[PDB]
RNA sequence: CAAUUUU
RNA sequence: CCGCCCGUCGCUAGUACCGAUUGAAUGGCUUAGUGAGGCCUCAGGAUCUGCUUAGAGAAGGGGGCAACUCCAUCUCAGAGCGGAGAAUUUGGACAAACUUGGUCAUUUAGAGGAACUAAAAGUCGUAACAAGGUUUCCGUAGGUGAACCUGCGGAAGGAUCAU
RNA sequence: CGCGGUAAUUCCAGCUCCAAUAGCGUAUAUUAAAGUUGUUGCAGUUAAAAAGCUCGUAGUUGAACUUUGGGCCCGGUUGGCCGGUCGGAUUUCCAACGGGGCCUUUCCUUCUGGCUAACCUUGAGUCCUUGUGGCUCUUGGCGAACCAGGACUUUUACUUUGAAAAAAUUAGAGUGUUCAAAGCAGGCGUAUUGCUCGAAUAUAUUAGCAUGGAAUAAUAGAAUAGGAC
RNA sequence: UAUCUGGUUGAUCCUGCCAGUAGUCAUAUGCUUGUCUCAAAGAUUAAGCCAUGCAUGUCUAAGUAUAAGCAAUUUAUACAGUGAAACUGCGAAUGGCUCAUUAAAUCAGUUAUCGUUUAUUUGAUAGUUCCUUUACUACAUGGUAUAACUGUGGUAAUUCUAGAGCUAAUACAUGCUUAAAAUCUCGACCCUUUGGAAGAGAUGUAUUUAUUAGAUAAAAAAUCAAUGUCUUCGGACUCUUUGAUGAUUCAUAAUAACUUUUCGAAUCGCAUGGCCUUGUGCUGGCGAUGGUUCAUUCAAAUUUCUGCCCUAUCAACUUUCGAUGGUAGGAUAGUGGCCUACCAUGGUUUCAACGGGUAACGGGGAAUAAGGGUUCGAUUCCGGAGAGGGAGCCUGAGAAACGGCUACC
RNA sequence: CUCUUAAGGUAGCCAAAUGCCUCGUCAUCUAAUUAGUGACGCGCAUGAAUGGAUUAACGAGAUUCCCACUGUCCCUAUCUA
């Protein structure tokens, strides 16, 4: 019932604008979704046109990729930590994009290991000819392998999660791991 | 507002159909077209305005639903369908077969033909484009698209349609040496065949173009539509041949029909 | 509804009431004709007034002006045909000098006296 | 307006879908994704060593200039990343047979690749309504004024 | 030096 | 010039304006409240309908010599784990409606007050038009039955274009 | 404006006459008449109107000057001396110009290419009227005579042209709707398969768009030279 | 078809008004009325109230026929021609009325979608579905559970309808069956190391994320390394692929994953034919129907520029109730202060902003006339708006619908 | 024009704290109003430094009405010292 167009909202001036022509449908703006953790209750709804978009509610589990090697598999999502505008959805356990989320690294070493072999952290009939092949980049980056030593790692996040149900983001990669637990710690 | 107008007025419709003004009464509009605007014509009144094969309204559908008339070999079951430019409809044999171009002074047609020469279309592209499983078309202007063209050449020129299938049989190419048919607008459907090849580059095309005569009159790119070759041309004409003879022509010309 | 039909009028009284001649000179021409009304003979000055609208302004214009060697040419023809304007004079100039009252004696009232038959107007 | 450390608000500003890999280190660092605009619309070379995202430039961002294209003089600097320009144009009213002048002073998004005082006798485009009622973008300023470095006295 | 009215 | 004409005062019909009422109503915008409904949403789970393990409240009967209860054996299911789910409820958002005031704008009521208009033109005077009998007009001040008068400083539209 | 106070050319009536005519009067707004709203086009001594004078930013209004001339060269429009008659063609040139291109210091942008091209290129070859005089394979070569890219350009005001200004509305061309206001019909034979022209045209401001024009105006380009080349 | 005349005075000239004068496709009234064609008509004030009726429904060769309907009877003992009532499907969002609100708002002209949705019309358009990949059985065809109906109720009510007995599908939810190559993921055998493969899996389309390509102004050696075909065996050379825009992260293809799994005929009509291996063998035409996507069309929504009557006895207006911008989020079909969190303090304006009034819907146009102009247009066409006054909202491709629903007055 | 002692209440204001007749008359206030306010003046007997008229603020000055509040009251009850 919200309406989006500008016949209310007062103009350039400050001229109190004559408000008329009663509120029509391709005007709508519905009551924002605030998707959750708790086990898939992403509900259908219709739109305009004859169309089907996804509110979610309560999920927990999107694949999240690297993505050099592009390996985008499914994880289990754990928290938010950072929202970079609204302060209240890392309290209520909202997400939305750049709501960067700890999750659980684990379906990644399986992965890692599984052709590098480095191993981290503290035999086929081809087994070292599928690992000398993918071989001379062993090392990732310091501050990567130094999560995995606790073994939950910061996701970021991309798709809208109450329009298209599934929360799919990447691996937040580079260094904007050094670029937000800066605005991470620094809360004071 | 609130959906689309279904319902249309006489004196609000296109002049350019030369219809009546003062039945009383509503119009005929056509259907969702497959081609253009109502600067096509319904096929109801092609019959009873210039064939004047019937005389009034249903009876047009009467030939209709009766498998007669083929309009690109199907029977067209909707009575009210658009016939724009070049498009070929066709009665029974024996010389009932007929094709939509324009005059010079703004009527449609009365053009009479066989059925030979009414076994191709000679098209236009808006749009090219490379649609999915990453496989070629093109769109040619009469609502068709056809697969796997004559390839890699061109935007904006003809084409030659063959009514079976597809199809690409003699793309010209938009040359200046060339016979253009501009479509629309004041200058409708004289000839004027080129001058010169502008663009007028960035914001929008435009074409100057001289009559036989040698009366330049300058059009814009969306009204004008190669069809031909100098001397050539594909599809033939009738005797009107797109001169626009003027008035102060028309006023002796026109003294030969009392034979007297 | 239905589409709008044109009704014009077909004349234009003067914007003076009492002339002591006009008003009998009409009645030198009343008898002259046998006309039952006034109304015509503001009529046929109306066509008199709207040839004259149509003829001074095809003059202030030039020599070979493509209304004029088309309109100019044609307008002279259509008041020949009836014949009003004399068989020499078509230069569209005796159009603007056009005789006063001269359209109406061709209305076939007194084109059916001039082959007899009537021993009047008034019986036309 | 506003540079020296770029990222200096709460949210990281980096162009959508580009990326440069981890992996293996060159000179280079960042593709950063410029174009051309057309109109014969030949872009800055400060926009490329820059280092600003602002999403709503013109050759970085994505829009494209769309429409007409426009002219005038500025009027105002006071605000971030938005400035407004002046225009003048002459009403003829045919009763009188005379002319009068007005002037509509809309405002014009602007890129950090220019710079512009009050004065800059500049020419803008149209874009996509990229505000509530800036929709135009500066697309090229022409810096021509007398008295430029040229005081002394 | 001082002077009012004439439906 | 026995010409005209000015004001008060009286006689009659009028028209606006001011007006105590904390005037009144209508319309709009706003102070703080109450807030029906519909939608989304956290819940709720009457009420149905299935499948499976298989007893029982019973035979479904592989035809066995008594078997295993193969089966579902009406429905308690001993369970599971569904699925559709109303009556109501939870927290948002839109918010009709109403009060409260303030501020505007539009019309109207008013006890009464002073103005002006039109006017058989009456009473009191003569102000003006002539040197109108004190030359007339303007600004300001004072006075008085009423025109009017007196200062004061101008101007001639004066009764002088003149030492 | 005035008539009527027992002599009414106005009242009330008769007879006559006059207007307009199946229409006429009355009332109300509004247009012209209104040069009584005035841009074209007003007055400013009591007449109605010039501030008591002066300063003053907007708004208007703003002196003159920069490619003129001169010659060359071409084809167009109108009319001729030309009808020469079957009021139709101009064989030659002329008359008044208007359109375009050169030269006098005076180009009318520049570079990349592919073209293209004129060949003054010309190695040379061809019926004849004498080997770019009527013709051919090819080079330093009469290149934006055509495309698509560059140096990318002081900016406008003004003005011609042009697609653009829906249909009806208006001027209208054509048409024997009986004429007409209309409407777009109709017309001609063979009236026995049988033909046929039709339904135009035009202003339609300003705002945009394209192109031609460079007078009239504004507008910027060198001065401690950081000036183009 | 550019015109003037009576009134101040004893008579004159002149401003100035009053009056006369013609027209109104502009209203009313009065008197009067014989004929032909053309017809405006409860706009004005009360967007004030309404009795009664009518103004939106629809079926083919092609969705379902157990009507104890109607004719039938000979091609149909599966109906075999229609066809009430009905369930599906579509439409009822168009048309029609009126002009109250509404003065940069609507609207007129001119543009944009590289910022978006689309039932319908026309054209392109699906061998990749199995998940114990021979137990997954119907693919020679599986299951509803409700109608209409049949029979019994209430209430006076109205287009209210109840439990029970059945029942269909193009309604519902499911569920498979068809040609080979090609690369990739593993790895039975390598045990040799300059290499091969049994087998297993994916392989269509949509979804959403991250990533890749989508190139194109001259040439040549040297460097180090993976480094090849052939072998005159030092040696020649790997021929290198490109659609369009003026411009794109564009169309498009690719990599890696998802999806309460998006789609991929369990549908009807007519004619009945072709190989003999005479068997529900195998193979076929022509016609509607619905689908995913890309087009087109009918549209709709936004947006550029410029244009609107009087008033200063309205000069400052708008922001703690977003006013002006930015970075993010949501929400939107779709861009955006549309909405939120925060950060900054803007923006408009004597060229008339803000405010007030309209006996203002805007435009195409009307009347009148020498030319310049004035005053109008409720309304025959285009666009907008409302259905007693405000708000909400289902279905639907399209609605804030009102001859649809709910709340309030 | 006149009389009494000389002059005859001008500006203003009022049933006012000054009006006997009087609970004057009209309006508004109220459900009802000898109260209150605004007007009328021929005022027994107001009225000009015996000062007249209007006043912002300030009144433990005197009055009337409204809002909030409440055992003053309907209707009393209870407890403590």
């Amino acid at each position: 019932g919200i309406s989006r167009d500008s016949r209310h909202k007062r103009s350039a001036t400050g001229a109190k604008r004559a408000q008329f022509r009663k509120k029509r449908k391709f005007e709508l703006g519905r009551q924002p979704a605030n998707t959750k953790i708790g086990a898939k209750r992403i509900h259908s709804v219709r739109t305009r046109g004859g169309n089907k978009k996804y509110r979610a509610l309560r999920i927990e589990t999107g694949n999240f990729s690297w993505a050099s090697e592009g390996i985008s598999k499914k994880t289990r999502i754990a928290g938010v930590v950072y929202h970079p505008s609204n302060n209240e959805l890392v309290r209520t356990n909202t997400l939305t994009k750049a709501a960067i989320v700890q999750i659980d690294a684990t379906p990644f070493r399986q992965w890692f290991e599984a052709h590098y072999g480095q191993t981290l952290g503290k035999k086929s009939k081809n087994a070292e000819r599928k690992w000398a092949a993918r071989a001379a980049s062993a090392k990732i980056e310091s501050s990567v392998e130094s999560q995995f030593s606790a073994g939950r790692l910061y996701a970021c996040i991309s798709s809208r999660p109450g329009q298209s149900g599934r929360c799919d983001g990447y691996i937040l990669e580079g260094e904007e791991l050094a670029f937000y637990l800066r605005r991470l710690t620094a809360k004071k | 507002a609130r959906g689309p107008k279904k319902h249309l007025k006489r004196l609000a419709a296109p002049h350019h159909w030369l219809l009546d003004k003062l039945s009383g009464c509503y119009a005929p509009r056509p259907s969702a077209g497959p081609h253009k605007l109502r600067e096509s014509l319904p096929l109801i009144v092609f019959l009873r305005n210039r064939l004047k094969y019937a005389l009034n309204g249903r009876e047009v559908k009467a030939i209709l639903m009766q498998r007669h008339v083929k309009v690109d070999g199907k029977v067209r079951t909707d009575t009210t369908y658009p016939a724009g430019f070049m498009d070929v409809i066709t009665l029974d044999a024996t010389n009932e077969n007929f094709r939509l171009v324009y005059d010079v002074k703004g009527r449609f047609a009365v053009h009479r033909i066989t059925d030979e020469e009414a076994s191709y279309k000679l098209g236009k592209v808006k749009k090219v484009q490379l649609g999915k499983k990453g496989v070629p078309y093109v769109v040619t202007h009469d609502g068709r698209t056809i697969r796997y063209p004559d390839p890699n050449i061109k935007v904006n020129d003809t084409v030659k349609i063959d009514l079976a299938s597809g199809k690409i049989t003699d793309f010209i190419k938009f040359d200046a040496g060339k016979l253009v048919y501009v479509t629309g607008g004041r200058n409708l459907g004289r000839i004027g065949t080129i001058v010169h090849k502008e663009r007028h580059d960035g914001g929008f095309d435009l074409v100057h173009i001289k009559d036989s005569l040698d009366n330049t009159f300058v059009t814009r790119l969306n009204n004008v539509f190669v069809i031909g070759e100098q001397g050539k041309p594909y599809i033939s004409l009738p005797k009107g041949k797109g001169i626009k003879l003027s008035i102060a022509e028309e006023r002796d010309r026109r003294r030969a029909q009392q034979g007297l | 509804p239905r589409a709008p039909r044109t009704y014009s009028k077909t004349y234009s009284t003067p914007k003076r009431p009492y002339e002591s001649s006009r008003l009998d000179a009409e009645l030198k021409l009343a008898g002259e004709f046998g006309l039952k009304n006034k109304k015509e003979i503001y009529r046929i000055s109306f066509q008199l007034s709207k040839i004259r609208r149509a003829a001074r302004d095809l003059l202030t214009r030039d020599e070979k002006d493509p209304k004029r060697l088309f309109e100019g040419n044609a307008l002279i023809r259509r008041l020949v045909r009836v014949g009003v304007l004399s068989e020499d004079k078509k230069k569209l100039d005796y159009v603007l000098a056009l005789k006063v009252e001269d359209f109406l004696e061709r209305r076939l009232q007194t084109q059916v006296y001039k082959l007899g038959l009537a021993k009047s107007v008034h019986h036309a | 307006s506003t540079e020296l450390t770029v990222q200096s608000e709460r949210a990281f500003q980096k162009q959508p879908h580009i990326f440069n890999n981890p992996k293996v280190k060159t000179s280079k660092r960042t593709k950063r994704w410029y174009k051309n605009a057309g109109l014969g619309f030949k872009t800055p070379k400060t926009a490329i060593e820059g280092s600003y995202i602002d999403k709503k430039c013109p050759f970085t961002g994505l829009v494209s200039i769309r429409g007409k294209i426009l002219t005038g003089t500025v009027v105002s600097t006071k605000m971030h990343r938005t400035i407004v320009i002046r225009r003048a144009y002459l009403h003829y009213i045919p009763k009188y047979n005379r002319y009068e002048k007005r002037h509509k002073n809309v405002p014009v998004h602007v890129s950090p690749a220019f710079r512009v005082q009050v004065g800059d006798i500049v020419t803008v485009g149209q874009c996509r309504p990229i505000s509530k009622t800036v929709r135009f973008n500066v697309v090229k300023v022409s810096a021509a004024a007398g008295k430029a470095n040229k005081q002394f006295a």
